[PDB]
Protein backbone atom coordinates (compact mmCIF):
# COMPACT_ATOMS: atom_id res chain seq x y z
CA UNK A 1 0.00 0.00 0.00
CA UNK A 2 1.01 3.74 -0.16
CA UNK A 3 -0.30 4.97 2.90
CA UNK A 4 2.52 6.70 5.22
CA UNK A 5 2.23 7.53 8.93
CA UNK A 6 3.70 11.35 10.00
CA UNK A 7 5.16 11.89 13.21
CA UNK A 8 4.72 15.84 14.32
CA UNK A 9 7.14 17.11 17.05
CA UNK A 10 5.27 20.28 18.29
CA UNK A 11 6.19 20.97 22.22
CA UNK A 12 8.21 24.42 20.94
CA UNK A 13 9.97 25.97 17.98
CA UNK A 14 13.15 24.30 17.24
CA UNK A 15 14.03 27.69 15.30
CA UNK A 16 12.94 31.00 14.29
CA UNK A 17 13.29 32.02 10.87
CA UNK A 18 13.33 35.40 9.66
CA UNK A 19 9.77 36.97 8.49
CA UNK A 20 12.38 37.35 5.05
CA UNK A 21 13.58 34.01 5.06
CA UNK A 22 12.50 33.20 1.73
CA UNK A 23 14.58 36.01 -0.33
CA UNK A 24 16.13 36.78 -3.62
CA UNK A 25 18.74 38.44 -5.18
CA UNK A 26 19.26 40.60 -8.72
CA UNK A 27 22.69 39.75 -10.04
CA UNK A 28 25.26 42.57 -10.48
CA UNK A 29 25.73 41.49 -14.01
CA UNK A 30 22.39 43.01 -14.90
CA UNK A 31 23.68 46.99 -14.00
CA UNK A 32 25.33 46.24 -17.28
CA UNK A 33 22.37 45.81 -19.82
CA UNK A 34 21.68 48.87 -21.61
CA UNK A 35 17.90 48.16 -20.75
CA UNK A 36 18.74 47.99 -16.81
CA UNK A 37 16.31 51.07 -16.03
CA UNK A 38 12.97 49.74 -18.26
CA UNK A 39 13.17 46.52 -15.97
CA UNK A 40 13.44 47.55 -12.57
CA UNK A 41 10.84 50.29 -13.71
CA UNK A 42 8.55 47.63 -15.18
CA UNK A 43 5.09 48.17 -12.86
CA UNK A 44 4.48 44.43 -13.51
CA UNK A 45 7.88 43.32 -12.28
CA UNK A 46 7.05 45.69 -9.15
CA UNK A 47 3.68 43.92 -8.60
CA UNK A 48 5.50 40.37 -8.59
CA UNK A 49 8.32 42.01 -6.56
CA UNK A 50 5.66 43.21 -3.84
CA UNK A 51 4.26 39.81 -3.29
CA UNK A 52 7.48 38.68 -1.73
CA UNK A 53 7.23 41.54 0.73
CA UNK A 54 8.84 41.26 3.47
CA UNK A 55 12.17 40.06 1.57
CA UNK A 56 15.85 40.81 1.34
CA UNK A 57 17.33 41.78 -1.84
CA UNK A 58 20.53 41.19 -2.63
CA UNK A 59 22.41 43.34 -5.48
CA UNK A 60 25.02 40.91 -6.00
CA UNK A 61 27.34 38.45 -8.61
CA UNK A 62 30.70 37.58 -9.67
CA UNK A 63 30.30 41.21 -11.38
CA UNK A 64 30.09 42.30 -7.50
CA UNK A 65 34.06 42.37 -7.50
CA UNK A 66 34.40 44.24 -11.19
CA UNK A 67 31.47 47.22 -10.35
CA UNK A 68 33.21 50.66 -9.68
CA UNK A 69 31.14 53.68 -8.88
CA UNK A 70 31.31 56.77 -10.85
CA UNK A 71 29.83 60.37 -9.38
CA UNK A 72 30.18 61.95 -12.58
CA UNK A 73 28.69 58.96 -15.39
CA UNK A 74 24.95 60.08 -16.20
CA UNK B 1 35.62 40.03 -16.09
CA UNK B 2 37.03 43.16 -16.80
CA UNK B 3 36.22 46.52 -14.66
CA UNK B 4 32.47 48.41 -15.46
CA UNK B 5 31.29 52.14 -14.00
CA UNK B 6 27.74 52.70 -12.94
CA UNK B 7 26.20 55.64 -11.93
CA UNK B 8 24.05 57.32 -9.27
CA UNK B 9 21.02 56.88 -11.69
CA UNK B 10 21.63 53.10 -11.36
CA UNK B 11 21.50 53.17 -7.28
CA UNK B 12 18.53 55.08 -7.70
CA UNK B 13 16.74 53.08 -10.17
CA UNK B 14 17.94 49.66 -7.82
CA UNK B 15 17.00 51.93 -4.30
CA UNK B 16 13.13 52.48 -5.50
CA UNK B 17 12.61 49.26 -7.21
CA UNK B 18 13.31 48.03 -3.57
CA UNK B 19 11.78 50.58 -1.75
CA UNK B 20 8.96 50.69 -4.12
CA UNK B 21 8.54 46.71 -3.91
CA UNK B 22 8.82 46.46 0.10
CA UNK B 23 12.15 44.58 -0.06
CA UNK B 24 15.21 45.40 2.25
CA UNK B 25 18.39 46.14 -0.50
CA UNK B 26 21.77 44.37 0.30
CA UNK B 27 24.36 46.59 -1.82
CA UNK B 28 27.69 44.27 -2.48
CA UNK B 29 30.90 46.42 -2.60
CA UNK B 30 33.96 45.77 -4.96
CA UNK B 31 36.39 43.86 -2.64
CA UNK B 32 39.08 43.29 -5.30
CA UNK B 33 40.37 47.79 -5.13
CA UNK B 34 43.56 46.81 -3.09
CA UNK B 35 46.38 48.94 -2.13
CA UNK B 36 50.14 47.90 -3.15
CA UNK B 37 50.55 45.73 -0.16
CA UNK B 38 47.08 43.94 -0.58
CA UNK B 39 44.80 45.84 1.78
CA UNK B 40 41.06 47.06 0.73
CA UNK B 41 41.12 50.23 -0.73
CA UNK B 42 37.81 51.61 0.67
CA UNK B 43 37.97 55.50 -1.27
CA UNK B 44 35.20 54.07 -4.18
CA UNK B 45 32.97 52.96 -1.19
CA UNK B 46 33.57 55.88 0.74
CA UNK B 47 31.83 58.04 -2.40
CA UNK B 48 29.20 55.65 -3.12
CA UNK B 49 28.54 55.66 1.19
CA UNK B 50 28.37 59.36 0.77
CA UNK B 51 26.21 59.71 -1.98
CA UNK B 52 23.90 57.14 -0.56
CA UNK B 53 23.55 58.76 2.84
CA UNK B 54 22.49 62.20 0.98
CA UNK B 55 19.89 60.63 -0.54
CA UNK B 56 18.42 59.01 2.77
CA UNK B 57 18.99 55.72 1.81
CA UNK B 58 18.19 52.97 3.99
CA UNK B 59 20.63 50.16 2.81
CA UNK B 60 22.75 47.02 4.28
CA UNK B 61 26.38 46.04 2.90
CA UNK B 62 28.20 43.14 1.99
CA UNK B 63 32.04 43.17 0.72
CA UNK B 64 33.02 40.65 -2.43
CA UNK B 65 31.44 37.57 -3.64
CA UNK B 66 33.01 34.43 -3.30
CA UNK B 67 36.54 35.71 -2.24
CA UNK B 68 37.27 31.75 -2.46
CA UNK B 69 37.79 32.51 -6.54
CA UNK B 70 39.25 35.61 -6.71
CA UNK B 71 42.93 34.09 -7.87
CA UNK B 72 40.77 32.46 -11.07
CA UNK B 73 38.51 35.55 -11.20
CA UNK B 74 41.55 37.75 -10.67
CA UNK B 75 44.50 36.35 -10.34
CA UNK B 76 44.60 37.76 -6.77
CA UNK B 77 44.77 35.70 -3.75
CA UNK B 78 43.35 37.46 -0.33
CA UNK B 79 43.07 35.18 2.67
CA UNK B 80 40.47 35.06 4.95
CA UNK B 81 42.52 36.86 7.85
CA UNK B 82 42.53 40.09 5.72
CA UNK B 83 39.32 39.52 4.53
CA UNK B 84 38.13 39.66 7.88
CA UNK B 85 40.43 43.30 8.31
CA UNK B 86 39.37 44.56 4.99
CA UNK B 87 35.29 43.89 6.73
CA UNK B 88 36.90 45.67 9.92
CA UNK B 89 37.46 48.43 8.05
CA UNK B 90 34.17 48.67 6.35
CA UNK B 91 32.48 48.70 9.64
CA UNK B 92 34.37 51.68 10.70
CA UNK B 93 33.30 53.50 7.68
CA UNK B 94 29.69 52.94 8.56
CA UNK B 95 29.83 53.42 12.22
CA UNK B 96 30.78 57.07 10.71
CA UNK B 97 28.30 57.20 8.39
CA UNK B 98 24.17 58.27 8.83
CA UNK B 99 22.78 55.04 8.84
CA UNK B 100 25.65 54.06 11.87
CA UNK B 101 23.86 50.80 12.57
CA UNK B 102 23.36 49.94 8.73
CA UNK B 103 23.51 46.20 8.79
CA UNK B 104 26.81 44.56 7.28
CA UNK B 105 26.99 40.36 6.16
CA UNK B 106 29.32 38.47 4.69
CA UNK B 107 31.47 37.06 3.45
CA UNK B 108 29.46 35.68 0.53
CA UNK B 109 31.90 32.05 -0.04
CA UNK B 110 30.87 29.05 -1.59
CA UNK B 111 30.01 26.06 -0.60
CA UNK B 112 31.86 24.57 2.43
CA UNK B 113 35.20 22.55 0.49
CA UNK B 114 37.96 22.11 2.71
CA UNK B 115 39.84 25.26 0.71
CA UNK B 116 36.49 27.14 1.69
CA UNK B 117 36.34 26.11 5.11
CA UNK B 118 39.74 27.29 5.76
CA UNK B 119 38.64 30.80 4.38
CA UNK B 120 35.28 31.22 6.25
CA UNK B 121 36.91 30.32 9.83
CA UNK B 122 40.00 32.47 9.01
CA UNK B 123 37.28 35.24 8.19
CA UNK B 124 35.07 34.32 11.01
CA UNK B 125 38.52 34.31 13.83
CA UNK B 126 39.53 38.18 12.43
CA UNK B 127 36.20 40.07 11.20
CA UNK B 128 33.65 37.94 12.87
CA UNK B 129 32.62 40.19 15.55
CA UNK B 130 31.54 43.29 12.75
CA UNK B 131 28.94 41.04 10.56
CA UNK B 132 25.24 40.57 11.67
CA UNK B 133 25.09 37.40 9.61
CA UNK B 134 27.52 34.87 8.17
CA UNK B 135 26.62 34.35 4.51
CA UNK B 136 27.78 31.30 2.12
CA UNK B 137 26.49 30.07 -1.10
CA UNK B 138 24.84 27.00 -2.00
CA UNK B 139 24.18 25.27 -6.18
CA UNK B 140 23.31 21.37 -6.64
CA UNK B 141 24.54 21.07 -9.73
CA UNK B 142 26.22 22.62 -12.75
CA UNK B 143 23.99 24.16 -15.38
CA UNK B 144 26.05 22.93 -18.05
CA UNK B 145 25.46 19.24 -17.21
CA UNK B 146 22.28 18.81 -14.78
CA UNK B 147 19.99 16.35 -16.34
CA UNK B 148 16.07 16.14 -15.48
CA UNK B 149 16.91 13.10 -13.53
CA UNK B 150 19.53 14.64 -11.25
CA UNK B 151 16.23 17.77 -10.92
CA UNK B 152 14.48 14.53 -9.46
CA UNK B 153 16.99 12.36 -6.98
CA UNK B 154 16.84 12.35 -3.59
CA UNK B 155 20.34 11.67 -3.48
CA UNK B 156 21.12 14.78 -5.19
CA UNK B 157 18.84 16.68 -2.83
CA UNK B 158 20.35 15.15 0.59
CA UNK B 159 23.82 16.69 -0.33
CA UNK B 160 22.56 20.03 0.93
CA UNK B 161 22.30 18.66 4.74
CA UNK B 162 26.35 17.87 4.74
CA UNK B 163 27.08 21.58 3.34
CA UNK B 164 24.65 22.82 6.07
CA UNK B 165 26.50 20.60 8.86
CA UNK B 166 30.21 21.77 7.34
CA UNK B 167 28.79 25.26 7.71
CA UNK B 168 27.32 25.17 10.91
CA UNK B 169 30.88 23.48 12.65
CA UNK B 170 32.81 26.30 10.89
CA UNK B 171 30.56 29.13 12.70
CA UNK B 172 30.18 27.40 15.88
CA UNK B 173 34.20 27.03 16.35
CA UNK B 174 34.67 31.26 15.83
CA UNK B 175 31.07 32.98 16.80
CA UNK B 176 28.89 30.30 18.34
CA UNK B 177 25.03 32.38 17.77
CA UNK B 178 25.61 34.26 14.67
CA UNK B 179 23.03 33.78 12.27
CA UNK B 180 23.77 32.05 8.95
CA UNK B 181 22.24 32.75 6.11
CA UNK B 182 22.48 31.68 2.42
CA UNK B 183 23.72 34.96 0.28
CA UNK B 184 23.01 32.95 -3.43
CA UNK B 185 21.35 29.90 -3.84
CA UNK B 186 20.25 27.70 -6.79
CA UNK B 187 19.16 24.25 -8.53
CA UNK B 188 22.00 24.98 -10.75
CA UNK B 189 25.37 27.28 -11.32
CA UNK B 190 26.08 28.72 -14.39
CA UNK B 191 23.16 30.69 -15.32
CA UNK B 192 20.64 27.36 -14.41
CA UNK B 193 19.95 24.39 -16.72
CA UNK B 194 18.26 25.20 -20.11
CA UNK B 195 14.51 23.71 -19.68
CA UNK B 196 14.82 22.87 -16.23
CA UNK B 197 15.80 25.60 -13.69
CA UNK B 198 12.76 27.32 -14.83
CA UNK B 199 10.36 24.29 -15.27
CA UNK B 200 7.62 22.85 -12.09
CA UNK B 201 10.69 20.69 -11.97
CA UNK B 202 12.94 23.48 -10.35
CA UNK B 203 10.40 22.94 -7.28
CA UNK B 204 11.55 19.56 -5.87
CA UNK B 205 14.64 21.84 -5.20
CA UNK B 206 13.80 24.81 -4.17
CA UNK B 207 10.59 23.91 -1.95
CA UNK B 208 13.65 21.36 0.07
CA UNK B 209 16.57 23.58 -0.02
CA UNK B 210 13.54 25.73 2.03
CA UNK B 211 12.51 23.22 4.21
CA UNK B 212 15.65 21.68 5.23
CA UNK B 213 16.93 25.34 5.61
CA UNK B 214 14.18 26.28 8.08
CA UNK B 215 14.69 22.84 10.17
CA UNK B 216 18.78 23.47 10.12
CA UNK B 217 18.45 26.55 11.54
CA UNK B 218 19.41 29.13 8.28
CA UNK B 219 17.52 32.28 8.97
CA UNK B 220 17.51 33.55 5.69
CA UNK B 221 17.45 31.99 1.91
CA UNK B 222 18.39 34.13 -1.24
CA UNK B 223 17.17 32.93 -4.44
CA UNK B 224 19.32 33.39 -7.49
CA UNK B 225 17.49 35.43 -9.05
CA UNK B 226 14.12 37.36 -8.72
CA UNK B 227 14.76 38.68 -12.52
CA UNK B 228 17.75 37.99 -15.10
CA UNK B 229 19.20 36.36 -18.13
CA UNK B 230 20.05 33.13 -15.91
CA UNK B 231 17.27 29.97 -16.22
CA UNK B 232 16.86 30.03 -13.07
CA UNK B 233 15.03 33.47 -12.54
CA UNK B 234 11.63 33.38 -10.40
CA UNK B 235 10.52 35.56 -13.51
CA UNK B 236 11.05 35.23 -17.32
CA UNK B 237 12.24 37.97 -19.72
CA UNK B 238 8.33 38.81 -20.42
CA UNK B 239 8.14 39.34 -16.70
CA UNK B 240 5.79 36.30 -16.77
CA UNK B 241 6.19 34.39 -13.43
CA UNK B 242 7.47 30.71 -13.55
CA UNK B 243 6.90 27.76 -11.22
CA UNK B 244 9.03 28.79 -8.35
CA UNK B 245 7.50 32.45 -8.34
CA UNK B 246 4.40 30.69 -7.02
CA UNK B 247 5.52 27.96 -5.13
CA UNK B 248 7.55 31.38 -3.41
CA UNK B 249 4.37 33.42 -3.19
CA UNK B 250 2.50 29.66 -1.82
CA UNK B 251 5.27 29.41 0.55
CA UNK B 252 4.96 33.14 1.52
CA UNK B 253 1.75 32.92 2.25
CA UNK B 254 1.23 29.76 4.70
CA UNK B 255 4.52 28.89 6.11
CA UNK B 256 5.40 30.77 9.76
CA UNK B 257 9.03 31.90 10.87
CA UNK B 258 8.07 29.42 13.51
CA UNK B 259 10.20 25.82 12.76
CA UNK B 260 8.55 22.85 13.87
CA UNK B 261 9.34 18.83 12.45
CA UNK B 262 7.37 16.32 10.88
CA UNK B 263 8.87 12.76 9.45
CA UNK B 264 8.26 9.63 7.98
CA UNK B 265 7.49 6.31 9.78
CA UNK B 266 9.72 4.25 8.01
CA UNK B 267 13.65 3.55 7.01
CA UNK B 268 12.94 4.35 3.62
CA UNK B 269 12.20 7.97 4.46
CA UNK B 270 14.11 9.92 1.46
CA UNK B 271 11.27 10.02 -1.49
CA UNK B 272 8.79 11.51 0.32
CA UNK B 273 9.86 14.57 2.38
CA UNK B 274 7.91 16.23 5.19
CA UNK B 275 8.15 19.64 6.80
CA UNK B 276 6.21 21.47 9.61
CA UNK B 277 6.02 25.05 10.43
CA UNK B 278 3.51 26.81 12.74
CA UNK B 279 1.05 28.56 10.11
CA UNK B 280 1.73 32.28 8.94
CA UNK B 281 -0.84 34.40 11.21
CA UNK B 282 -0.56 36.81 8.82
CA UNK B 283 -2.70 34.85 6.95
CA UNK B 284 -6.50 36.49 7.22
CA UNK B 285 -8.31 32.88 7.26
CA UNK B 286 -5.68 31.20 9.32
CA UNK B 287 -5.90 31.56 13.37
CA UNK B 288 -2.72 31.08 15.86
CA UNK B 289 -2.07 27.35 16.64
CA UNK B 290 -2.85 26.42 13.24
CA UNK B 291 0.08 23.95 11.51
CA UNK B 292 1.29 24.43 8.00
CA UNK B 293 2.75 20.79 6.86
CA UNK B 294 5.03 20.69 3.61
CA UNK B 295 5.27 17.68 1.67
CA UNK B 296 7.61 16.14 -1.59
CA UNK B 297 6.67 13.18 -3.51
CA UNK B 298 9.16 12.03 -5.69
CA UNK B 299 8.08 8.41 -5.85
CA UNK B 300 6.42 7.21 -9.02
CA UNK B 301 2.74 7.04 -7.24
CA UNK B 302 0.60 8.44 -5.28
CA UNK B 303 1.12 8.88 -1.03
CA UNK B 304 -1.97 9.31 1.31
CA UNK B 305 -0.15 10.68 4.51
CA UNK B 306 -2.27 10.42 7.87
CA UNK B 307 -1.58 12.85 10.22
CA UNK B 308 -0.84 11.87 13.86
CA UNK B 309 -2.64 12.19 17.29
CA UNK B 310 -4.25 14.51 18.29
CA UNK B 311 -4.56 16.37 14.65
CA UNK B 312 -6.34 13.12 12.88
CA UNK B 313 -9.92 14.37 12.61
CA UNK B 314 -9.00 18.27 11.91
CA UNK B 315 -10.21 20.40 9.23
CA UNK B 316 -7.63 20.58 6.53
CA UNK B 317 -6.89 22.99 3.76
CA UNK B 318 -4.86 21.47 0.81
CA UNK B 319 -2.48 23.57 -1.64
CA UNK B 320 -1.66 20.91 -4.57
CA UNK B 321 0.88 22.49 -7.10
CA UNK B 322 0.78 20.25 -10.28
CA UNK B 323 1.69 21.57 -14.16
CA UNK B 324 0.03 22.59 -16.77
CA UNK B 325 0.49 19.95 -19.39
CA UNK B 326 1.64 19.30 -22.42
CA UNK B 327 5.38 19.24 -21.03
CA UNK B 328 4.80 17.87 -17.48
CA UNK B 329 7.54 18.15 -15.08
CA UNK B 330 9.47 20.47 -17.76
CA UNK B 331 6.28 22.76 -17.36
CA UNK B 332 6.32 26.39 -17.38
CA UNK B 333 2.75 26.76 -16.02
CA UNK B 334 1.32 25.47 -12.65
CA UNK B 335 -2.07 24.75 -11.52
CA UNK B 336 -3.03 25.06 -7.69
CA UNK B 337 -5.36 22.45 -6.76
CA UNK B 338 -6.58 22.35 -11.18
CA UNK B 339 -6.62 25.75 -10.97
CA UNK B 340 -3.86 27.66 -13.58
CA UNK B 341 -1.79 30.38 -11.55
CA UNK B 342 -1.92 33.78 -13.62
CA UNK B 343 -1.68 37.39 -12.65
CA UNK B 344 -5.00 39.01 -12.51
CA UNK B 345 -3.61 41.98 -14.57
CA UNK B 346 -0.05 43.44 -14.48
CA UNK B 347 -1.12 45.07 -11.31
CA UNK B 348 -3.10 42.30 -9.30
CA UNK B 349 -1.96 38.57 -7.78
CA UNK B 350 -4.75 36.00 -8.55
CA UNK B 351 -6.15 34.23 -4.60
CA UNK B 352 -4.28 31.62 -4.03
CA UNK B 353 -7.53 28.97 -3.12
CA UNK B 354 -7.79 26.02 -0.63
CA UNK B 355 -9.53 23.04 -1.40
CA UNK B 356 -10.85 21.74 2.44
CA UNK B 357 -10.46 18.10 3.13
CA UNK B 358 -12.99 15.75 4.30
CA UNK B 359 -11.92 16.18 8.33
CA UNK B 360 -10.50 12.75 8.53
CA UNK B 361 -9.30 11.34 5.29
CA UNK B 362 -5.35 10.77 4.10
CA UNK B 363 -4.00 13.56 2.66
CA UNK B 364 -3.46 12.89 -0.90
CA UNK B 365 -0.32 13.53 -2.90
CA UNK B 366 0.12 12.36 -6.42
CA UNK B 367 3.56 11.11 -8.05
CA UNK B 368 6.24 13.94 -8.88
CA UNK B 369 3.99 16.58 -6.92
CA UNK B 370 4.82 19.12 -3.66
CA UNK B 371 1.33 20.30 -1.87
CA UNK B 372 1.34 22.53 1.36
CA UNK B 373 -1.43 21.22 4.10
CA UNK B 374 -3.02 23.95 6.43
CA UNK B 375 -4.18 21.90 9.70
CA UNK B 376 -7.03 23.96 11.09
CA UNK B 377 -7.98 24.83 14.80
CA UNK B 378 -4.57 22.80 15.61
CA UNK B 379 -4.55 24.39 18.99
CA UNK B 380 -0.75 24.34 18.98
CA UNK B 381 0.69 26.06 22.18
CA UNK B 382 4.19 27.16 20.68
CA UNK B 383 2.84 28.13 17.70
CA UNK B 384 -0.04 30.94 19.71
C1 LIG C 1 26.93 33.12 -7.90
C2 LIG C 1 27.42 34.41 -8.56
O1 LIG C 1 27.49 35.44 -7.57
C3 LIG C 1 26.52 34.85 -9.72
O2 LIG C 1 26.98 36.10 -10.28
C4 LIG C 1 26.48 33.75 -10.79
O3 LIG C 1 25.53 34.09 -11.80
C5 LIG C 1 26.04 34.10 -13.15
C6 LIG C 1 25.22 34.89 -14.15
N1 LIG C 1 23.85 35.17 -13.74
C7 LIG C 1 23.06 36.09 -14.32
O4 LIG C 1 23.45 37.01 -15.01
C8 LIG C 1 21.56 35.94 -14.03
F1 LIG C 1 21.18 36.61 -12.97
F2 LIG C 1 21.26 34.68 -13.84
F3 LIG C 1 20.79 36.36 -15.01
C9 LIG C 1 26.03 32.42 -10.17
C10 LIG C 1 25.95 31.32 -11.23
O5 LIG C 1 26.95 30.67 -11.47
O6 LIG C 1 24.87 31.09 -11.76
C11 LIG C 1 26.84 32.00 -8.92
O7 LIG C 1 28.15 31.58 -9.29
C1 LIG D 1 43.04 53.99 -3.76
O1 LIG D 1 42.49 54.37 -5.03
C2 LIG D 1 42.40 55.79 -5.22
C3 LIG D 1 42.16 56.01 -6.71
O2 LIG D 1 41.66 54.79 -7.27
C4 LIG D 1 43.64 56.59 -4.75
O3 LIG D 1 43.21 57.93 -4.50
C5 LIG D 1 44.32 56.05 -3.50
O4 LIG D 1 45.57 56.73 -3.33
C6 LIG D 1 44.48 54.53 -3.67
N1 LIG D 1 45.34 53.86 -2.67
C7 LIG D 1 46.24 52.88 -2.96
C8 LIG D 1 46.43 52.33 -4.36
O5 LIG D 1 46.95 52.41 -2.10
C1 LIG E 1 47.16 36.38 4.99
O1 LIG E 1 47.40 37.46 4.09
C2 LIG E 1 47.98 38.59 4.73
C3 LIG E 1 47.75 39.79 3.82
O2 LIG E 1 48.23 39.42 2.53
C4 LIG E 1 49.45 38.26 5.04
O3 LIG E 1 50.15 39.43 5.56
C5 LIG E 1 49.48 37.08 6.04
O4 LIG E 1 50.79 36.47 6.12
C6 LIG E 1 48.44 35.97 5.73
N1 LIG E 1 47.98 35.46 7.00
C7 LIG E 1 48.02 34.18 7.30
C8 LIG E 1 47.49 33.82 8.69
O5 LIG E 1 48.46 33.38 6.48
C1 LIG F 1 8.41 3.32 -10.37
O1 LIG F 1 9.32 3.28 -9.26
C2 LIG F 1 9.72 1.97 -8.91
C3 LIG F 1 10.33 2.14 -7.48
O2 LIG F 1 9.27 2.18 -6.46
C4 LIG F 1 10.52 1.53 -10.17
O3 LIG F 1 11.37 0.38 -9.97
C5 LIG F 1 9.56 1.37 -11.39
O4 LIG F 1 10.25 0.81 -12.52
C6 LIG F 1 8.97 2.76 -11.69
N1 LIG F 1 7.90 3.02 -12.68
C7 LIG F 1 6.59 2.68 -12.53
C8 LIG F 1 5.54 3.38 -13.36
O5 LIG F 1 6.20 1.88 -11.70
Amino acid sequence: QDVVDLDFFTQEPLHLVSPSFLSVTIDANLATDPRFLILLGSPKLRTLARGLSPAYLRFGGTKTDFLIFDPKKE
Amino acid sequence: FKNSTYSRSSVDVLYTFANCSGLDLIFGLNALLRTADLQWNSSNAQLLLDYCSSKGYNISWELGNEPNSFLKKADIFINGSQLGEDFIQLHKLLRKSTFKNAKLYGPDVGQPRRKTAKMLKSFLKAGGEVIDSVTWHHYYLNGRTATREDFLNPDVLDIFISSVQKVFQVVESTRPGKKVWLGETSSAYGGGAPLLSDTFAAGFMWLDKLGLSARMGIEVVMRQVFFGAGNYHLVDENFDPLPDYWLSLLFKKLVGTKVLMASVQGSKRRKLRVYLHCTNTDNPRYKEGDLTLYAINLHNVTKYLRLPYPFSNKQVDKYLLRPLGPHGLLSKSVQLNGLTLKMVDDQTLPPLMEKPLRPGSSLGLPAFSYSFFVIRNAKVAACI
